[PDB]
Protein backbone atom coordinates (compact mmCIF):
# COMPACT_ATOMS: atom_id res chain seq x y z
CA UNK A 1 0.00 0.00 0.00
CA UNK A 2 2.75 2.37 0.04
CA UNK A 3 3.99 1.60 -3.38
CA UNK A 4 1.02 3.09 -4.53
CA UNK A 5 1.72 6.47 -2.38
CA UNK A 6 5.11 6.84 -4.30
CA UNK A 7 5.52 8.84 -7.46
CA UNK A 8 9.46 7.24 -8.06
CA UNK A 9 9.54 4.46 -10.75
CA UNK A 10 13.19 3.90 -10.51
CA UNK A 11 16.47 4.71 -9.18
CA UNK A 12 17.82 7.73 -10.44
CA UNK A 13 14.07 8.82 -10.23
CA UNK A 14 14.52 7.72 -6.91
CA UNK A 15 17.90 9.96 -5.58
CA UNK A 16 16.12 13.54 -7.02
CA UNK A 17 13.66 12.84 -4.55
CA UNK A 18 15.86 12.66 -1.47
CA UNK A 19 17.72 15.61 -3.15
CA UNK A 20 14.60 17.76 -3.33
CA UNK A 21 14.40 17.41 0.51
CA UNK A 22 17.69 17.37 1.34
CA UNK A 23 19.30 20.31 -0.27
CA UNK A 24 15.94 21.97 -1.58
CA UNK A 25 16.00 24.88 -4.25
CA UNK A 26 19.06 23.69 -6.12
CA UNK A 27 18.52 22.01 -9.07
CA UNK A 28 19.78 18.54 -9.14
CA UNK A 29 22.19 16.77 -11.32
CA UNK A 30 22.75 13.36 -11.68
CA UNK A 31 26.44 12.91 -9.95
CA UNK A 32 25.35 15.60 -7.37
CA UNK A 33 22.30 12.98 -6.53
CA UNK A 34 24.31 9.80 -6.06
CA UNK A 35 26.93 11.46 -3.50
CA UNK A 36 24.55 12.92 -1.50
CA UNK A 37 23.20 9.39 -0.97
CA UNK A 38 26.69 7.69 0.08
CA UNK A 39 27.73 10.43 2.31
CA UNK A 40 24.88 10.36 4.00
CA UNK A 41 25.10 6.55 6.09
CA UNK A 42 27.73 4.55 3.59
CA UNK A 43 30.90 6.69 3.80
CA UNK A 44 33.29 6.25 6.71
CA UNK A 45 33.97 10.22 7.22
CA UNK A 46 30.36 11.05 7.48
CA UNK A 47 29.10 8.32 9.39
CA UNK A 48 29.89 6.21 12.46
CA UNK A 49 28.10 3.72 14.69
CA UNK A 50 30.83 3.08 16.73
CA UNK B 1 18.28 25.09 -22.93
CA UNK B 2 19.79 26.14 -19.33
CA UNK B 3 17.03 28.07 -18.47
CA UNK B 4 13.75 25.57 -19.27
CA UNK B 5 15.45 23.51 -16.75
CA UNK B 6 14.70 26.58 -14.63
CA UNK B 7 11.23 26.67 -15.23
CA UNK B 8 11.21 22.78 -14.30
CA UNK B 9 12.58 23.70 -10.73
CA UNK B 10 11.07 26.85 -9.86
CA UNK B 11 7.43 26.55 -10.01
CA UNK B 12 8.04 23.00 -8.64
CA UNK B 13 10.75 24.76 -5.61
CA UNK B 14 11.19 23.89 -2.13
CA UNK B 15 10.62 26.95 -1.01
CA UNK B 16 14.76 27.83 -0.43
CA UNK B 17 15.32 30.71 1.59
CA UNK B 18 19.03 31.04 1.53
CA UNK B 19 20.55 33.40 -0.80
CA UNK B 20 23.73 31.67 -1.50
CA UNK B 21 21.58 28.85 -3.31
CA UNK B 22 19.82 31.85 -5.20
CA UNK B 23 23.14 33.20 -6.16
CA UNK B 24 24.21 30.04 -7.19
CA UNK B 25 21.47 29.04 -9.03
Amino acid sequence: ETLRVDPTNDRLSALVEIYRMMRPGEPPTREAAESLFENLFFSEDRYDLS
Amino acid sequence: AAAQVLSSVESEIGRTTDPVRMYMR
